[PDB]
Formats: structure tokens, C-alpha cells, sequence
């Protein structure tokens, strides 16, 4: 995983030297950033049931054919819609993981590695989850400097989908 | 190569013993393997004691480590990047990692294309893993054998255009490859996609003139014109350094001349009067 | 790889004297504008893939002969490579914005681009238009205030417009 | 050179990816550290002639033989003492360089690389400059948080001598 | 890597005839002066590190701008580059004295030294002065008799002064 | 270890060939050299207690501060002077080892490998043992051609210290 | 890689005392028998290829099933490899004779030969027999005086018969 | 080429160190060996026309078919026998070269490299030159210590043929 604490560690490991002031200043940049990021994670965990209900209904109204077309890949049957709230319910965990970790580590290790690899096989269009995250980007209800911190990881996932 | 190896400066590589790593541990043979790794991979740059990577060495003493895993670990180290990767172009580096990790100059441009799409998708640290985990590495270098220059012999399957890109790479044993006057830029990025093979220039003193690089818009190697000469033999002579009369007379030193046969004998006499030195004439 | 700080350091090393007081006064201003520098760099990489595709369509409309057969960007491979590359300008531009210096931009993405095209056959001019179509959209993305505090960064945004103009004019 | 801005750059270069929030938080750790470090550099540049006079006289009183023993390596003649103030006058530049750069870059690139390499040849004992820096460590006169920042680079040079 | 013997061998190979009698008479003289050759080579490597530091101080006095800031040998690192190197002349010179031929000196330490400096910025004069300051001390170390039997080696010491003059004039 | 017998062996091993006349002539160069080197070792082993007493007292008169300065590194206390005769008593073993072995093997493997590495840490100045060996170089009492051969290993250790 | 000399050195290093007088008396005897050691080592490598083929025919007669199909040394390739292996015994034996110690023989040619055969299927006993057939011919080559001065080396030839017996018994 | 002088040089080059006493003793082993080897070369150069006449006639009597069988490879015609004295006249040069050089360098560089490579192509049986050299081995006429030195290079060429 990648964390700007461990980013300072693994960089000093390859040179084989002690933690100088170069790696040390990377730590307090992570520390005081957490105080604008931990209540950025509290805004998402409190609103957990709102957003996965909101983004799933936003996908169906954006793409009206995905409720009607017969196929496993789509959401015509009940299982599909049961797998719908599982998927976007899985996205909001990693965003709260990567906000709390303070880096794009959990987004790298758990979501986007091989994400373009599976979507070619199961013909899941990535533009489905683009509109899903863009609903969360506009309706997460967070405000201020802390909100900006929660806004980048949403946009970092979108550029990984495309 | 012997009596060409004296001129080109490749007599030490021509009779160069393989170091290996016999599986019995001994400090001296391990000490002499380590100099053989850092001399070829870092291009005869010197390593000071902070630059030694002494923690790299502890693993080497143990049986599990293999020169091959060690050569992965020196190139991924930030020391090696500080000399070569940061102060250079990415195509130059793809060209450069074949010189150190594989030992040969790049054959085709298509080999190069594969690396860029690997470098983007998986990073530089997985690019060096693809140089090491190649069939051409495993065939000629074992796990316990240092990479050496394979540019000289046949290494069946080589193209000869790559025999001369190796002489564009290092200018003698004595050189750093950061210490060539085109240091930052890729010397073979133009040659790889024009798909021509330029002229071998050897190093200094053994060859009187080392100062020849291929120009941008230079004369074509094979020509069509009879060139006034009564009999068709036409030869293509290039000069290296011209310091003859000044500002209008010489606008461009190192210009390539194409002179036919019957006035070739007077032509060499004009070039020496200009104080220029000839690296090559070639029939075409 | 140089900073604004190590620009002053390597310049003060050559004279061999201590760092003067106004140089520390100038670098103290870079600390104050340091938080605006993270405002502009974070806004580009969030809109990175959206500005690659949007500048690609405006390029391949206005020069239609590229996609067209016989063009340099015709087949799906070359096209993929060219499209992929337009990030590599933006990869090395946003390095230089966060560095505040054009040294990282020069020796990686500028040192051989005008070199590599004569052997490749790609037109230099076409690439410049592509980067100049990034510049008016990258400045326009960082310009507009929506949900950020209002400040003034016209002396800082002009550095970004200088970086694309450095990247454009060195090729075409 | 090494700077926690460029440390974030060269780390993101080998992975071949954009400047995410992992590398971005390393920047503001360097930025707000400078405001406690730039007036830490102003405390040394204003007191330039004091410390190189102070550390040079502190070396002679610590090692009284270095003024008496005949040799080029020592400070018996006048050109030795002229080379004395040159050497410690060269140390205080790099400490002010590495305080302003905010990392141990200039200490790496300009001082300690090959520093143990030359001292074996010219038989300059490193314990001479240990006591020289320890006088600067006690008599710099810096106070507060800024002093702590100027105190590590002195101690980082001492561990490189030993 | 050639000898005095393999110099005659590779020369007699090109003509393709047997080795003549006076060539064996000349090589028999090299056997008789062979023990004086080990006298001179052993005396240099015993005084190797003492003559590197002593020639360095005489160089860096008489060109003071080198270790002065802005100079090519200013910082500690490059300074060790030069210091480490001055052995490498002596490493390849005493190879050539024990070889009795200048072939090993030419293709390792002479073939690219005048090459490598234009890309490096190291001045020519510094190298020439440095090696020519070794030569008058290396000859003077092997000249004086203290605790050895007296002999005559002026026809052999002139080979050593030729080897440094070969190393000096090929660079500057 | 390095021995001109084993130097002929390890060279013929990497080429993978038999002991030709190239490697064989390196043996008798070692053999007849031993007869001028074994009684060069007998001159040192018989005079063992003389030289370690002589070189230790020569160090104190050369550097008079090393008996007075308080520190573990110095010879102010009794256990310093007990460690004094241990160190120069350890040098004379390896010189007699490397004279008997006929090469610089034991000097490489047992003395000078990491010798410049430890002296930076324990602040033992190498110029201490330079003057120690130079007393042995002038007072070993050996004579003739055999004496000269030994003289090299003393000078080979001095260049390794510097 | 150890000598007879460095055998005494590393043994005297462990006790940490000076070299005793009778050890120097014993090593002075090795100097006197040093010229007989070059007599025996030069005689083997001159007859190296003649004793590989001659011991191979006596092996492959007396065990005919090897060459025969289904045997371990049947096909030309394996057969070529086996021939090479025999020399490699002689390569590391004559190293140990010129070294005068069995340390070089042990860690290269003895340390994994009894190891490598269980995975290979080669017969250890057969290999041992082949090695022995070298020993009675290698001793017999160095025994006979023809055009050399007569001496006594029975205390030295028994070291060679010990070296093959060390090489034989460690495998079979 | 390989010479036990240059064998001492190229070994000290890879370690990057000076010519110690390890490489130096390899020189005088070459030097005093030459005095038993240079008049070993004088015994061959004086008897040049004897041996190439002797070995060529010894080949024909050993292999009587090589004078009768029609082919370029054989010695049926006159230009075969003209190429006969050229070949064994070329062997005696390199033996006198490798005796004077004192190593197997010229035998390596000029004779046996690719010697088994060409004989497969031109179907020249190596057992022809085995019996040719064995006549020179018995009829050289050299005696004493010098003869022993000239005897190894003949046997070193035979093992390279087989
Ligand atoms: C894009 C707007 C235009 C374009 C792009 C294009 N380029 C190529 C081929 C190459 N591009 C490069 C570029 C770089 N290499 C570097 O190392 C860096 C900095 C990190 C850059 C920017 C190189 C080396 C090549 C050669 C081959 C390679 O991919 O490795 C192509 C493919 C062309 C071909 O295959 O012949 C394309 C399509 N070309 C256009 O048409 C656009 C105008
Ligand atoms: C100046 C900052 C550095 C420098 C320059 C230098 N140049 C020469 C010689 C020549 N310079 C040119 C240049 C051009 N000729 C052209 O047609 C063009 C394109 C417009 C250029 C740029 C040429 C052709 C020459 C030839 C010699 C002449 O003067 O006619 C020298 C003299 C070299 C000599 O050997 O005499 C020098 C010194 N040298 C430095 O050190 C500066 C850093
Ligand atoms: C922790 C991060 C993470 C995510 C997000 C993830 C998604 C993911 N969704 C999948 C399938 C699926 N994904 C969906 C979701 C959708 N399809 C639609 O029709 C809608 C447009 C859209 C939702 C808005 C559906 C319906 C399936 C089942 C498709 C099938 O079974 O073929 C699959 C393959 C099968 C599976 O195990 O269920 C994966 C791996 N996996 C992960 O590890
Ligand atoms: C044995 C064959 C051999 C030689 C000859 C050799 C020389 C050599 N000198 C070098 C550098 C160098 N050489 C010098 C030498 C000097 N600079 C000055 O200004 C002085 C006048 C002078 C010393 C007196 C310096 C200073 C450098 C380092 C330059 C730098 O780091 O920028 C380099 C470049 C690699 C490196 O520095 O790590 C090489 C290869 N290398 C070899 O393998
Ligand atoms: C020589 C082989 C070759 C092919 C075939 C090829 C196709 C190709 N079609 C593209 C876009 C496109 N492809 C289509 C085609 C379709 N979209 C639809 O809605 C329909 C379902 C479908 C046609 C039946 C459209 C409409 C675009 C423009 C989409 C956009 O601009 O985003 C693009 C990216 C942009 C471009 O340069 O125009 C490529 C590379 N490229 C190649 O080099
Ligand atoms: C690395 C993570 C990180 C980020 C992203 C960051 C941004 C950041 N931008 C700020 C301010 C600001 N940022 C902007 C930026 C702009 N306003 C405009 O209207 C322009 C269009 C645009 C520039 C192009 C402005 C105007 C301010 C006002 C406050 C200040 O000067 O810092 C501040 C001041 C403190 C605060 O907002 O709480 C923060 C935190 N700080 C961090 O620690
Ligand atoms: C930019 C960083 C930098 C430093 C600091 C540096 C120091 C340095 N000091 C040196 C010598 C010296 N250093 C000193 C200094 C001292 N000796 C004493 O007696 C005192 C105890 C002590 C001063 C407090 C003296 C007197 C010399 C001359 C010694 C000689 O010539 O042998 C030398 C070797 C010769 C030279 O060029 O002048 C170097 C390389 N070099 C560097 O590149
Ligand atoms: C200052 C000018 C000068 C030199 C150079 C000199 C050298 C010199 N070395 C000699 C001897 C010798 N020199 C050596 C040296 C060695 N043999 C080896 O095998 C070792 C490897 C090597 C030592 C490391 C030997 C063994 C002798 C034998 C004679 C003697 O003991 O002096 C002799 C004795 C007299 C003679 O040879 O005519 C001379 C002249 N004499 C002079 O007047
Ligand atoms: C499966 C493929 C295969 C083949 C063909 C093969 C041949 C082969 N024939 C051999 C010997 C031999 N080969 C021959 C055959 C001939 N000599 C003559 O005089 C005749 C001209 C000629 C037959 C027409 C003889 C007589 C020997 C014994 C020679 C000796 O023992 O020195 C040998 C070496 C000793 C042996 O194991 O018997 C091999 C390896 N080996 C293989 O693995
Ligand atoms: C320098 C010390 C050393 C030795 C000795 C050595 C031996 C060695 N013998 C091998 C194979 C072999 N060796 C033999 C030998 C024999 N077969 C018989 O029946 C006979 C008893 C015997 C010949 C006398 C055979 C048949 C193989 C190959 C077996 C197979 O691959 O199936 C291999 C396998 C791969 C390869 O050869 O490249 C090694 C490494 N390696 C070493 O480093
Ligand atoms: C059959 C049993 C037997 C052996 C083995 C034998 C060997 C033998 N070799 C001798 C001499 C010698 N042997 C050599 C051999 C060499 N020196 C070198 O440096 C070369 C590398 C090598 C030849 C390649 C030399 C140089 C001598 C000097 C004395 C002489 O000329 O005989 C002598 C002379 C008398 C003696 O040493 O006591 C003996 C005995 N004598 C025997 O009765
Ligand atoms: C410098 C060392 C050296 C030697 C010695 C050497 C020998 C040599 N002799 C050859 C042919 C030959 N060798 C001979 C010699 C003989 N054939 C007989 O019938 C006689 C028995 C015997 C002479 C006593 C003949 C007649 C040819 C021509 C055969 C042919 O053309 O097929 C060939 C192949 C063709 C050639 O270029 O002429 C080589 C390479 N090459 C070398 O580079």
C-alpha cells in the first residue's frame, strides 16, 4: 500500500540511510492533513445509506436501458440490482479507506488494479460507475476545506476508470 | 577482434574472464564479482563509500541471493537513477538499459516501442524487471554470472546494424557514458527509426580523430550522380574537424564530401590543407 | 530535477557566497503562495483524463486527415500511442508546476521531442496545436471558482501558460 | 539533489503516474516547515563572522598540538590557519543551503559524498570538525522551534563524519 | 596487453619467418636487466600513496582556482574523483614499466582521456601538470641508492620518464 | 586469501583450462622467493618483544598528547596502554603471516579490509600506526636482499592506512 | 582456495600466536621439494587428453551397459558430457597437487558430486570406478624416468594417490 | 595474448589495485625461466629445415594413403605437398613464438583457437599433425632442462588437437 508516511520510508530504504529531515517533513504533511480528512470521512460514513441509494437510482435514470435489457451483466432481474448496491457499496468503503489512510494506497491496491482488466471480460461499461461517482461528487453534502479532500479521491477514481 | 581491438579499444573485453559465483562463499571472489557488476552497470563510474550500497552486499553473501537478483537491485536503487535516469530522456534510457543489463545495443525500433507501453502501464520498476526476465538474458548470463559486453562477437541472431550502435554507445573502456559530449540526449533515437547504421568511430589517440557524430541533414550514403568523373567509382569521404579559414569559408565543420574517382587523389590533399581529419571514405 | 529553492541554491553555489537577505525574502513569498500552488496542481490531475479526450476531439476535427487513412495517426495502435502521449505532456507539465521550475520539463519531455519526429514522420506542427489546445482549457479549469475560497493567482496562472508555451514552441 | 518536493517527484516518476494526493501532501509539509526554517537560516547568515571565528578558536583550544606540530595538514603556518577559516567557512554555507532547501540534498551532494574518502588521504582527522560543529551547535544563538530545525543539520553532518 | 617479448612475437608473426638470432640476443639482455625492472617497479608501489598526496598539494597550490569555489575540483566528491584518479595514471604506468611496453598504457588510460574531458569540463592543463609533477618525483624515488646494491639503470629510468611523457602529452 | 600459487589457480579456473606453463612459472617465482623471505620472517619472530616495545614508545614520543588526553580512544589509562601493545602486537603477526604466505593475502583478509571503515568510527587516527610501522621499518635490524623484501609489506600497510 | 602455507597461516591465526620455528623448518622443506612439485604437475597436463580417452575405453569395456541403449551414457550428448566430467576431476586434482592442499578440491569438485547424482540418475559407483582408473595411470605417468634427473618422490606421489582416493570415496 | 607478466597485470587490473608482491613474484618466475627457454628456441631455429623435412616424410610413411588418394585435402598432387611444408612450417613458428613469449599465448591466439573448427570443414584429420609433432618431439635434438621446456608446448598442442 501507499501512504506518505510509508512513501517516506520506502524511499529512504533503497538509499540505505536513516530518516533525515527530508523524509521527516513528509510525515507532518500527512498529520495535519488528517484533521481536515477524518471528518471528511465522518461525512461519508454517517451518510452511508443515502449515497448508495442515491447513486444506484442515478444510474438507472441516466441509462434507462440497463433496467430493461435481458442479461446477467445488466440489472433486469433482482439479483442484478442486489449486485448493484453491492458494487457502489464497495466503492464508498475504499474512498473512506483512502481518505483515512491519507493516500491513494487502498484505491491502488483494492480497486483500480485490474479494474480495466475485468471490465473488458464481464462487459461492464466503466461509464456506468462514472455517473455513479458523479452523483456522489455532487450529493455528499460535505463542505469547506475538508470537503475538497474528499473530492480528489472521487476524481482520482474517475480518471482510473477512463 | 585483435588488431582492430587495439584501435577500437576493445582488447580488454575481447579476452575477459567470466566471474561467475561458485557456490562456495569466499570474500575475495565476492569482492571481485562486486567490482565487475558496478563497472559494467554504472559504465566505469566510480562508487564512493556512501555510494557503496553496503546493505545490498549483506544479502549477496548468503546463498539465496543471485547476481541476477543483485543486478535487479542495483538498477532499482536510487543511486543508479541519480546518475542516469533523472538527467536523461526516456528513449535514451530504454537504449541505455540494453547496454548495461543486456550488454548489446538495441536492434530494432520495435523492441523500443514495447518498453514504452510497459513503462506507462507498470512503471519503471517493472520495466527493469522486463530487461532482466528476458530469454536473451537467461541464455547468455546465468544467475551467478555478471553481465558483460556481448556487442563484439556473433551472438547469433544479432543484426549487424546493432554491431555499430554498440560503438556509438561507449567511447572506449575509459568512458563514463555520462561523459560523452552528447550526454543527455539519445544518440541512437534518430538511427533506430531512420533504420540506417552510421559510421563506426573509434576512440582517441589510436584513432587520430574521435570527433565525428552524424549530422541532422547530411549527405546520403549511396548516390546516383556520376559526379563529373569519367569512370564510375564514386567514394564518399567525410571529414571530422575543419578549422580552416573562418566565418564565410567554413560555415559548417564536419561536412561529408562525395567525390568521384579521378579527383579523389587531389581531394585528400585539399582536406589536409584545411587541417581536417578523415574518419571515413566509402564506395557507393 | 530542480526546484525554485534549488534554483537559488545552485545559483548561490556558483558565486560561492552566503544566501542574501532578499533571496530569503523572495523565497518566503513562495511559502505564502505555496498553498495556491497545491490548489492549481490538484485541479489538473483531477481533470486529467477529461482534458485529454476533449483536446483530442478538437484536434482530430480540425485536422481530419490524421485519422483518415494514410495519416500518421490513422490505425488504432498509433492512435492509441498518440492519445496516451498527450498525458505525457501533462505528466511533465504538472511536475513543473508543482516544482515551480522548468528544469524537469526540459530534460525529459522537451529534450528530444523535436528530435524524435524526423525519424518518425509525425508532423511537429500538429503536436503543437494539440498542446496549445490543452493550454486554454487547463488555464480555464484552474481559473473558475466553485466551492473554493476566492483568491488572486494571475501571477501564478501565467506560469502555467508559460509552461505549455515552452512545451509548444520547442517542438513546432 | 534531494528535496521533499523533488522526493515526491522522483517517486512518482518511477511508477509513471500523475501527482496524486500521496505526493501532494509531501509539498505542504515542506512549505510550512520553511517559515520555521528561513529565519533559522537568517540567524546563521547574520552571525557569519562570529561562528567561523568561534569554531576555529575552539578547535585550537581543544587540540593544542594542531598549532605546534610541523606539517601541511596542520595549522602551524599562516596558510594553514588561512585554510582553517576556509574550511569551517565552507561548512556554514551548506548548512544554510540545506536549511533553505529544506532537505539534506546539499549536505549530500556538496559535503559528505566522499568526505570520508578524502580524510584518509590528507590525514585530516574528522574529530577536528566534530568539535568545530559542536561549538556552532552551542553558540549559534538560535531560539525556539526554528533553532530545532537548525540543530538537526548540524547533527546530521556529525554522524556523517562518524 | 603486450610485452617486450610479444612485441617481437607479433612483429615476427607478420613477416611469417623464424625468430632471428640478434632478436634473441636482444631479448637475452632483457633477461639480464630483468632484475633491475623489479627494483624500479617495487619502489613505486611502496611509495604510491605518498606520491599521490605530495603531487596533489603541489598542484593545488600552483593552480589555486581549482579547490576555490566554482572550480572543477571544488566539492569534496569531485575532489576525490581527481585524488582517486591520480593513482589510475600510476596504476597503468607501473603496469607498463613491468610490461616494458606501452600497449597496456595506451588502450586503457590513454585511449579516451583526451576524449572524456570535453563532455566533463575538466581542463587539460590540470591533468598535464599533475602527471608531470608525478614524473620528477617518481624518477627521483627510484634514483637514490639507500640499502640497495649500486648499479646503472639510466637506460631503464629513461623508459619511465618516457611513459609519463607519453601519458602527459596525449591529454594536454 | 591471495597467494601467487593460488593466483595462478584462480586465474586458470575462470578460463576452465588446465595448468599450462603460464600458471606454472608463477609457482617457482613464489618458491625461490621464500628462501629470501622465510629468514626475513625469522628476523621478526626472534625480535618480537623488542619491536612492540619500541614502536609503542615511539608513538608516545611522537604524539605526546595521546598519553595525557582523557578518553577511551587514547592511552591515558592503563587499559589504553594494554590495548596499545595488543594493536601493534597484532600488526607484527600479519606481516609475518604475509611474509610467510609470500603475498598480500593475509594483509588483505585480516588487516586492511574495513580498516579505513573502523577508524572513522572509533576516531583512531591512522597516522598513529604510520609512525608505529615506520619505527619498525627502521629498527627491525634485518640485512641484505631478504630484508628488502620484508620492507615492502611494511610499506604496503602504510599506503593502505593512507 | 588454500595453500600449504595458508593452511599454516589460518591455523596459526586461530591460536593468535607467532609462527613457531619448526613450522618454518617444515615450510622450508616444502621449498626444497617445490621443484619436484612442478615436475609432477607438468607431467599430468601434458598427458591430460591421452589419459581421459584411455581411462574411458577401460571404463566402457568393463561396464558395457553404459554405452548400450537405455544406459546413462548412451546418447552422444550425455556421452560428451561424461567425457568432460572426467577432465574436471583432473582439472581440480592438478590444482590440488600444485596447491599441495585439498581445500580447492573439496569446495568445487567434491562438495556436490555425491549430491547431484540422485537427481540425475547417473551411477555413483560407475563414476567412482572411472576416477580410480585415472589414478593408477596418473601415478604411472609421473613415476617413470625418461630424460629427467633421477630423484625420490614417493613421499610426494602418495599425496597424488591420496587426492584421487579423496575424490573417489566422496562419491561412491 | 597470455604471458605470465601480463597474467600478473590483467589480474591486478580487475581488482583495481597496484602491483603488490603477489603479482611481482610472477615476473621473476618468467625471467629466469627464459634462460632455459631461449636456447630452447635456438635449438629449433637452427634446425628449421631439418624438422619440417622430417615431420612431412614421417606423415607419409605413417599414413601411406595420403599420398595416393585423389583429393584437394590430400597430398596426391604437388600443390598438396607444397601446402604440406607450409602447414608444419607454420607449426614450428608458433612453438618458437610460445617458447620465447614463455606462455601459451601465441599457441592460443594464433593456432588452437578455431583449430577444431576448421578441421571439421576441410576434413583435415587432426591425427595427421599428431604424428607430425610426435616426430618433432623425438627428433628435435634438444637436451637438458631447456629440452623439457620445449617439450611441453609440443604436448600442449597435441592435447589441443585432441
Ligand atoms: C500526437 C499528438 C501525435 C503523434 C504521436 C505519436 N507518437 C508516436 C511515436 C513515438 N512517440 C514517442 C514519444 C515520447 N517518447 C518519450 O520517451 C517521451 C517522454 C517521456 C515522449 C513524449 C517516441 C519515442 C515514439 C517512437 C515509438 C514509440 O512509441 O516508442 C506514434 C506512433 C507512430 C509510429 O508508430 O510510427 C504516434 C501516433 N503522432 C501523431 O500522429 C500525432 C500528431
Ligand atoms: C562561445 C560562447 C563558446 C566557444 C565558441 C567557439 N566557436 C568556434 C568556432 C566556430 N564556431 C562556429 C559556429 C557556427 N558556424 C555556423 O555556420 C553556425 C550556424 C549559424 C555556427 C553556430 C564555426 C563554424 C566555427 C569554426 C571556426 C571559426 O571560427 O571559423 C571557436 C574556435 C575554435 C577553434 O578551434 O579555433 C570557439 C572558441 N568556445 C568557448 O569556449 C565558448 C564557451
Ligand atoms: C471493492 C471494489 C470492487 C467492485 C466495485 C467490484 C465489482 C464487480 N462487479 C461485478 C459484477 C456485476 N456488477 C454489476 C453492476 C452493474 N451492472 C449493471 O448492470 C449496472 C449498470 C452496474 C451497477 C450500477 C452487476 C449487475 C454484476 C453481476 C454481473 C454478472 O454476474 O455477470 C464483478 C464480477 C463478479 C462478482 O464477484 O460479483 C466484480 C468483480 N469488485 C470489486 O472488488
Ligand atoms: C584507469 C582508466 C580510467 C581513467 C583514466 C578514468 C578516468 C575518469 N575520470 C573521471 C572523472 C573525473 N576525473 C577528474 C579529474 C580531474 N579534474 C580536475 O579538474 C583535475 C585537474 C583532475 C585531477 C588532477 C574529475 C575531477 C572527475 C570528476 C568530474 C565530475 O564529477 O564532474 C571519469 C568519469 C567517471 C567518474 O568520474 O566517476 C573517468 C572514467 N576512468 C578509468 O577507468
Ligand atoms: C483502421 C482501423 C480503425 C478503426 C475501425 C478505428 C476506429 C475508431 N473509432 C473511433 C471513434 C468513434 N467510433 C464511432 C463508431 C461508432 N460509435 C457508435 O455510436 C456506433 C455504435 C459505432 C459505429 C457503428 C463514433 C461515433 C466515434 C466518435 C466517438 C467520439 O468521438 O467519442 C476512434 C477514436 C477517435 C477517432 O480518431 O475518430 C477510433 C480510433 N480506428 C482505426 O484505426
Ligand atoms: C495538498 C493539499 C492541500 C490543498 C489542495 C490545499 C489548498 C488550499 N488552498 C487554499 C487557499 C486558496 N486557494 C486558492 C486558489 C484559487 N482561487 C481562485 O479563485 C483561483 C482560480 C485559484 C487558483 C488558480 C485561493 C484563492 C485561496 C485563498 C487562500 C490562500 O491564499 O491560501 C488553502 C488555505 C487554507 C484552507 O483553505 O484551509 C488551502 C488549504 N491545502 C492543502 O494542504
Ligand atoms: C565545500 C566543502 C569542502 C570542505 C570543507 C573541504 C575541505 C578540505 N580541506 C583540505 C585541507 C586542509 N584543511 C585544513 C583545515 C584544518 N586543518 C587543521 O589543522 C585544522 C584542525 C582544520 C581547520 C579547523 C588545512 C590546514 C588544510 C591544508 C592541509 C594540507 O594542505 O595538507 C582539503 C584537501 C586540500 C585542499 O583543496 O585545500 C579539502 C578537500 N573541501 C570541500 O570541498
Ligand atoms: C637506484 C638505481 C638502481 C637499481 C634500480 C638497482 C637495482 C638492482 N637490483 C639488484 C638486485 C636484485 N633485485 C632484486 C629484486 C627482486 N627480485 C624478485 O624476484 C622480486 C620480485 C624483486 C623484489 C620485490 C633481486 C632479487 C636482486 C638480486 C640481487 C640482489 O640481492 O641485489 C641489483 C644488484 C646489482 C646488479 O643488478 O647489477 C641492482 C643493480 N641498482 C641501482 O643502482
Ligand atoms: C545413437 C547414435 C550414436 C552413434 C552412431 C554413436 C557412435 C559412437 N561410436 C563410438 C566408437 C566407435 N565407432 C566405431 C565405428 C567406426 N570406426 C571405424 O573404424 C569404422 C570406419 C566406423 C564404422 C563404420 C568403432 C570401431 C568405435 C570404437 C573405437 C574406439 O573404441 O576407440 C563412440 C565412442 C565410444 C563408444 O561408446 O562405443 C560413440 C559415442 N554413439 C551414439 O550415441
Ligand atoms: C568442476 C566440477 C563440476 C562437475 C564435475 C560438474 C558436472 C555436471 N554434470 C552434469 C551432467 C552429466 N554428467 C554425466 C556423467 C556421467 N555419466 C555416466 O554414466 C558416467 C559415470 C559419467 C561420465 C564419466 C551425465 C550423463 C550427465 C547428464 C545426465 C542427464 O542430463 O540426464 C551437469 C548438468 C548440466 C551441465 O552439465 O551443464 C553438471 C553441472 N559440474 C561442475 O561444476
Ligand atoms: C620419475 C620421478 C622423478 C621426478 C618427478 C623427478 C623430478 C625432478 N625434477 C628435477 C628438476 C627440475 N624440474 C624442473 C621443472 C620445472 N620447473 C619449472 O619452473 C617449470 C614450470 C617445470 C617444467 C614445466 C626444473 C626447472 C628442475 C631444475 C633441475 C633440473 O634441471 O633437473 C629433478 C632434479 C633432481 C632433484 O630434484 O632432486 C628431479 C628429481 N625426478 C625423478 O626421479
Ligand atoms: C598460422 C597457423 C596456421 C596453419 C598451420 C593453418 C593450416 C591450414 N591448412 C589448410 C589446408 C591444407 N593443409 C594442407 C596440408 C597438408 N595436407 C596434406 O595432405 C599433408 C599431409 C599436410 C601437410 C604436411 C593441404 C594440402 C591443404 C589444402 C587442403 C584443401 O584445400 O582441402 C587450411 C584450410 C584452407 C586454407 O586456408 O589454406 C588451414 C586453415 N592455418 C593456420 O592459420
Amino acid at each position: 500500500v501507499k501512504t506518505p508516511i510509508t512513501e517516506a520510508i520506502a524511499a529512504a530504504d533503497t538509499q540505505g540511510r536513516f530518516l533525515g529531515n527530508t523524509e521527516l517533513q513528509s510525515a507532518r504533511g500527512r498529520y495535519e492533513r488528517a484533521a481536515a480528512s477524518l471528518e471528511a470521512a465522518r461525512g461519508l460514513t454517517s451518510n452511508a445509506q443515502r449515497l448508495i441509494d442515491g447513486a444506484t437510482q442515478a444510474v438507472y435514470q441516466k441509462f434507462p436501458y440497463t433496467t430493461q435489457t435481458p442479461g446477467p451483466q445488466f440489472a433486469a432481474d433482482s439479483r442484478g440490482k442486489s449486485k448493484c448496491a453491492r458494487d457502489v457499496g464497495h466503492y464508498l468503503r475504499i474512498i473512506t479507506y483512502s481518505l483515512v489512510a491519507g493516500g491513494t494506497g487502498p484505491l491502488d491496491e483494492y480497486l483500480i488494479a485490474g479494474l480495466a482488466e475485468i471490465n473488458s471480460t464481464f462487459d461492464l461499461s466503466p461509464s456506468w460507475y462514472v455517473e455513479a461517482l458523479k452523483h456522489i461528487k455532487a450529493n455528499h453534502g460535505l463542505s469547506g476545506q475538508a470537503a475538497n479532500e474528499a473530492n480528489t479521491y472521487i476524481d482520482y477514481a474517475i480518471n482510473a476508470l477512463s | 577482434i585483435t588488431t582492430a581491438a587495439s584501435r577500437l579499444g576493445t582488447e580488454p573485453f575481447s579476452d575477459a574472464p567470466k566471474v561467475e559465483l561458485r557456490p562456495k562463499a569466499s570474500r575475495e571472489e565476492v569482492e571481485s564479482v562486486i567490482r565487475a557488476v558496478y563497472r559494467h552497470v554504472l559504465g566505469n563510474d566510480y562508487i564512493l563509500a556512501s555510494e557503496r550500497l553496503v546493505s545490498a552486499e549483506s544479502l549477496l553473501r548468503d546463498g539465496n541471493l543471485t547476481v541476477r537478483e543483485f543486478v535487479r537491485s542495483v538498477a532499482k536503487s536510487e543511486l543508479y537513477k541519480k546518475k542516469f535516469f533523472y538527467n536523461s530522456f526516456q528513449t535514451r534510457l530504454i537504449e541505455l538499459n540494453y547496454k548495461h543489463l543486456l550488454g548489446r545495443a538495441p536492434y530494432d525500433e520495435s523492441e523500443v516501442v514495447y518498453h514504452l507501453d510497459l513503462y506507462q502501464n507498470k512503471g519503471y520498476d517493472a520495466e527493469i524487471d522486463s530487461y532482466i526476465d528476458s530469454w536473451e538474458y537467461q541464455s547468455n548470463f546465468g544467475d551467478n554470472v555478471v553481465p558483460y559486453y556481448r556487442g563484439f562477437e556473433t551472438q547469433v541472431g544479432q543484426k549487424t546494424a546493432g554491431f555499430n550502435r554498440i560503438f556509438r554507445l561507449y567511447r572506449g573502456y575509459a568512458n563514463s557514458d555520462r561523459a560523452q559530449v552528447e550526454g543527455t540526449k539519445s544518440r541512437l533515437a534518430r538511427e533506430l527509426a531512420s533504420n540506417k547504421a552510421s559510421t563506426i568511430v573509434g576512440p582517441s589517440g589510436t584513432n587520430d580523430s574521435w570527433g565525428f557524430r552524424a549530422s541532422a541533414d547530411v549527405a546520403p550514403k549511396k548516390n546516383l550522380g556520376n559526379a563529373v568523373g569519367e569512370g564510375d567509382r564514386v567514394y564518399r569521404l567525410e571529414v571530422t574537424g575543419i578549422r580552416s579559414p573562418g566565418y564565410p569559408s567554413v560555415r559548417r565543420s564536419s561536412t561529408v564530401f562525395i567525390v568521384p574517382y579521378e579527383r579523389l587523389s587531389d581531394k585528400i590533399q585539399q582536406v589536409h590543407k584545411q587541417g581536417g581529419k578523415i574518419v571515413s571514405v566509402t564506395s557507393a | 530535477t530542480l526546484d525554485v529553492f534549488t534554483k537559488v541554491v545552485s545559483q548561490a553555489d556558483s558565486r560561492g557566497e552566503f544566501l542574501s537577505n532578499e533571496q530569503l525574502d523572495a523565497l518566503a513569498n513562495v511559502v505564502k503562495e505555496g498553498n495556491k500552488r497545491l490548489d492549481v496542481v490538484n485541479r489538473i490531475t483531477s481533470n486529467a483524463s477529461a482534458i485529454v479526450t476533449n483536446a483530442a476531439r478538437a484536434l482530430f476535427e480540425e485536422q481530419p486527415q490524421l485519422i483518415a487513412p494514410g495519416g500518421n495517426a490513422y490505425t488504432n495502435r498509433r492512435m492509441a500511442a498518440c492519445l496516451r502521449d498527450m498525458e505525457i505532456i501533462l505528466r511533465y507539465v504538472t511536475y513543473a508546476i508543482l516544482a515551480g521550475d522548468a528544469s524537469v520539463l526540459d530534460d525529459r519531455c522537451l529534450n528530444g521531442l523535436r528530435e524524435t519526429y524526423q525519424a518518425l514522420g509525425t508532423p511537429g506542427s500538429s503536436v503543437a496545436v494539440g498542446v496549445q489546445k490543452m493550454k486554454d482549457a487547463a488555464v480555464g479549469i484552474a481559473n473558475d471558482p466553485n466551492g473554493i475560497t476566492k483568491g488572486d493567482c494571475s501571477q501564478l496562472i501565467s506560469e502555467v501558460a508559460s509552461y505549455f508555451d515552452r512545451a509548444a514552441a520547442a517542438v513546432g
